[PDB]
RNA sequence: GGCACCUCGAUGUCGGCUCGUCGCAUCCUGGGGCUGUAGUCGGUCCCAAGGGUUGGGCUGUUCGCCCAUUAAAGCGGCACGCGAGCUGGGUUCAGAACGUCGUGAGACAGUUCGGUCCCUAUCCGUCGCGGGCGUUGGAAAUUUGAGAGGAGCUGUCCUUAGUACGAGAGGACCGGGAUGGACUUACCGCUGGUGUACCAGUUGUUCUGCCAAGGGCAUUGCUGGGUAGCUAUGUAGGGAAGGGAUAAACGCUGAAAGCAUCUAAGUGUGAAGCCCACCUCAAGAUGAGAUUUCCCAUUUCUUUAAGAAAGUAAGACCCCUGAGAGAUGAUCAGGUAGAUAGGUUGGAAGUGGAAGGCUAGUGAUAGUUGGAGCGGACCAAUACUAAUCGGUCGAGGACUUAAC
RNA sequence: UCUCGUUAAGGAACUCGGCAAAAUGACCCCGUAACUUCGGGAGAAGGGGUGCUGACUUCGGUCAGCCGCAGUGAAUAGGCC
């Protein structure tokens, strides 16, 4: 693994990291944290594809609580709380790919300290 | 891993019965005097395993004359004739260290009939 | 592990009850001692009576200590305590009676005046 | 004489005709061809090529495999050499199972220790910290230089510096099994060296 | 410590001889023939593998 | 002790700590001669520096007295070694007191209590690690050893034998065998330690609308276990046996000196010491070594010379995935001729009985569905993701003489 | 190098000197010496209990039952002779 801060600094981090990336599925961030980031977001949508009690209430602790998405009304306000995301888009979207789905893009570096940044996407 | 083992399935005794810490367990050993070989008989209490498959291992806990004593025998050997189960007791733990500081009407595990 | 300044304890009726090592006799600079190893020490704490008494420098002989020695079959042994049965240089005790069980390497050096008072020899 | 390459794969136990644990590590080896024979009249003593595993083909080039072709393998990944051996009794091209070795019983282990990087001062000699209390402030530090009559620092002070990463022999160990249906060695004792590391076994020199 | 004489100028130089600045990896993109960074995205390009990435 | 050449634009004292090193006028082990040496012990002298030379009590202590061991508890040099490496206790600041001296202010190698020790390594030096070029065509590998380093310690028991010895008393040389002490080289299968992205219990308070289930914070909140990795007090091994030339000493043969006499000519024995034997580094050994395999030729002329320039072969590097390696660089495993890492499906170590239900209870809770649920580094299997496309460098082999 | 956490066996052998760290630490209850200026020493020493559920609560608490290795379960909070 890679330290970056104390523990609980970088546990926050990553929960943080990986739960942007389930709302938009695209992120720029630097080299090392794209790494260990798609470890952490590959193994949480296998918990995607149970979809029981048991894989919603231990999915339910590495998501930031509640973090709105909506686009959709059909005479309503429906609202999406990416982790329902979690287990109604994602999941139904993956049934017959199977493990290691993000892929990786080196860019460029940055103006302030020359971290070469990089893209993450889904597909 | 897996090239070991197949080098290591000729020694392994295959009729220990099952139990976990927490059972008395009377041990048929085996002693050595002059040239003889006659079978003490240790007994106590199931404390502690290292799981590990050819060396595996368990200790048992006795009290002779106030002064506890333990014997630790590697799970497969040939200088141990026999084991036997004798009770089954409740228990939570898997290492059961904490035994050391109690004595008699304080160190006593509840019996199970299964 | 015994060694310089540790407190032993006596498993003899001969009248001492603690003890402090001395030294460890054997070698030209050892450190430690193990189960059947003889030693040198002065009693510190005596009952009333008894033929051994406060400030005697006396040697005594090392039986079930806190970490027993390795069966050479694969088995060990892991007393509670420690304990000495003091001697006259001939491996030959002075008390008359000995309480606790005694760890079976004795055998292998000739106490046998020892093992033949043991309770329990394991 | 006697003499094999292997890998190395880790330890275990083994109990023997007599209710006696011994620990044991698990040399393992295959085939391997006697690539060269070295002769007095032309490279002025006498030797003998071996080499103990398999490469791709991808991972050679032209003078490996015009150097290997006149055996006809394929490409190997370690070469070393051997002295004092009856040569004789020889071919090139030939081969060495794990027959040699049924029990020996004296054989000098050699291999490359492990590796430990940047170390200090302690874990490399053994040399004693300082009192950690009672107001000092020289815990763990290499001691003094030396005098001052020399005016200089005579060699062979010991500091600093990669620690692990040579070679070394251990002597007089036995043999405990030969499984020739496997190519599988298992001597009694430590062996020095990673996994998957390079190791090689003679016959002892000290008779 | 502390210095005990001024360094040459020649000793200056013989120290700073390997203190340089080298770039490296440079190739030829693939639909715009433009210097490229490999294995890194094309910036002015935009494409990747021959293939658009940098996309809404 | 003497002298006052040396240092006043400042050359810091004793002991103890870490670290050594050298001389021998030798403390133990090794070889010897003489004895007022029966034996076991011993006395002295000679050769010999290879290794080894302890823990604690009392004082600031060197010094010393004492206790307990051991083969032995050596003497000296190195700014009475080592403070830009440590301590500052001691003697030498400002406070204060006792005894004595001085009419006094104060003083006393007399005593008692307290008291500020700064420094970011430029050069050489030592420990490790890279870049450049050389080795006379360009490359991939395997080795010889001129030299250098490491290592060298020793007890106890049994048998030989209750013999030789001796009145008894007591008790061997030379041999054979077993097992220890200290020291030291590697490793994690056993016993143990650690293990902050592993598992469980439990307090407070706050958050996810509430009950149920969970997160946040409190030294990782505290407590009980613990994988890989790194580890010693754990495991395994080591100083074995030999050779050659010598030291003190002992001869053989033999004269100068019809004898005697180890010596001048001749010829031997002889030690932990010298040189080999054991382990490691080593061709920048510019006296730059040896072997196996691989790759074989354009343009103008400077003028044909060891000419200049351009494109390539063998190969190497750049770039990317990593670790059995790692401060960076290096070494090693791989780069679609693919298992290098991630992921996925199994499996293991490890915790120790998940959630949701149901039965028994008024309730705390308990039983059952089920060796369950979870499971960082570990073992297998699979190209789903990423090692794309690419680029740069890299020879065309001088002369003289002999032989063939 | 500094600021922290843990440790087998031994427990002052370190050291000028237990300096530094470790150990005790809350509320309720029992009990407490020499010595004395009679006020004190005295929080002397040395010991016991604490969680949750139900019943009874005269009032304080008493009974019964349940779980854990550990019940002022974390932070705050005299070492003694
Ligand atoms: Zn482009």
């Amino acid at each position: 693994r890679k330290l970056g801060r104390t523990s609980s600094q970088r546990k926050a981090m990553l929960r943080d990291i990986t739960t942007d990336l389930i709302i938009n599925e695209r992120i720029v961030t630097t080299e090392a944290r794209a790494k260990e980031v798609r470890s952490t977001v590959e193994k949480m949508i296998t918990l995607g594809k149970r979809g029981d009690l048991h894989a919603r209430r231990q999915a339910a602790t590495f998501v930031r609580n509640e973090v709105a998405s909506v686009r959709e009304e059909d005479e309503s306000i429906v609202v999406e709380s990416a982790l329902q995301k979690l287990f109604n888009d994602l999941g139904p979207r993956f049934a017959e790919r199977q493990g290691g789905y993000t892929r990786i893009l080196k860019t460029e570096p940055r103006r302030g300290d020359a971290a070469p940044m990089v893209v993450i996407e889904f597909v | 891993n897996p090239l070991i083992q197949e080098l290591t399935q000729e020694q392994l005794r295959t009729d220990i019965p099952a139990f976990r810490p927490g059972d008395t367990v009377r041990v048929h050993a085996k002693v050595v005097e002059g040239t003889r070989e006659r079978i003490q008989l240790f007994e106590g209490v199931v404390i502690k395993r290292r799981g590990a498959g050819i060396s595996e291992t368990y200790t048992v806990r006795k009290v002779s004359n106030g002064v506890g004593v333990e014997r630790t025998f590697p799970l497969h050997t040939p200088r141990v004739a026999q084991i036997e189960v004798v009770r089954y007791g409740k228990v939570r733990r898997a290492k059961l260290y904490y035994l050391r500081a109690l004595h008699g009407k304080a160190a006593r595990i509840k019996e199970i009939r299964r | 592990m015994i060694q310089q300044e540790s407190r032993l304890r006596v498993a003899d009726n001969s009248g001492a009850r603690e003890i402090l090592t001395i030294k460890v006799l054997g070698g030209s600079g050892r450190k430690t001692a193990n189960i059947g190893d003889v030693i040198v020490a002065t009693v510190k704490q005596a009952t009333p009576g008894g033929v051994v008494k406060k400030g005697e420098v006396v040697k005594a002989v090392i039986v079930r200590t806190k970490s027993g020695a390795r069966r050479a079959d694969g088995s060990y042994i892991k007393f509670d305590e420690n304990a000495a049965v003091i001697i006259r240089d001939d491996k030959s005790p002075r008390g008359t009676r000995i309480f606790g069980p005694v760890a079976r390497e004795l055998r292998e050096n000739n106490f046998m005046k020892i093992v033949s008072l043991a309770p329990e020899v394991l | 004489t006697k003499g094999i390459l292997g890998k190395k794969v880790g330890m275990t136990q083994i109990f023997t005709e007599s209710g006696e644990l011994i620990p044991v590590t698990v040399v393992e080896a295959t085939p391997n061809v006697v690539l060269q024979v070295k002769t007095v009249e032309t490279d002025g003593y006498e030797a003998i090529q071996v080499g103990y595993q398999d490469k791709r083909e991808v991972l050679s080039n032209k003078p490996a495999k015009g150097h290997v072709a006149k055996a006809n393998t394929a490409p190997k990944r370690f070469i070393k050499e051997f002295k004092n051996v009856e040569l004789g009794e020889y071919e090139v091209g030939k081969e060495i199972k794990v027959d040699v070795f049924q029990a020996g019983d004296v054989v000098d282990v050699t291999g490359t220790t492990k590796g430990k990087g940047f170390q200090g001062a302690i874990k490399r000699h053994g040399q004693s910290r300082g009192p950690m209390s009672h107001g000092s402030r020289y815990h763990r530090r290499p001691g003094s230089m030396g005098p001052v009559a020399p005016n200089r620092v005579f060699k062979n002070k010991r500091l600093a510096g990669r620690m692990g990463g040579d070679r070394v022999t251990i002597q007089n160990l036995e043999v405990v099994k030969v499984d020739v249906e496997r190519n599988v060695i298992l001597i009694k004792g430590n062996i020095p060296g990673a996994k998957k590391s390079l190791i090689t076994i003679k016959s002892a020199v000290k008779a | 410590a502390v210095p005990a004489r001024r360094t040459s100028k020649a000793k200056k130089a013989k120290r700073r001889t390997h203190y340089k600045l080298t770039i490296k990896g440079l190739n030829a993109c693939s639909n715009c023939g433009e210097m490229k960074k490999s294995h890194h995205v094309c910036p002015a390009c935009g494409h990747y593998d021959g293939k658009d990435v940098m996309s809404k």
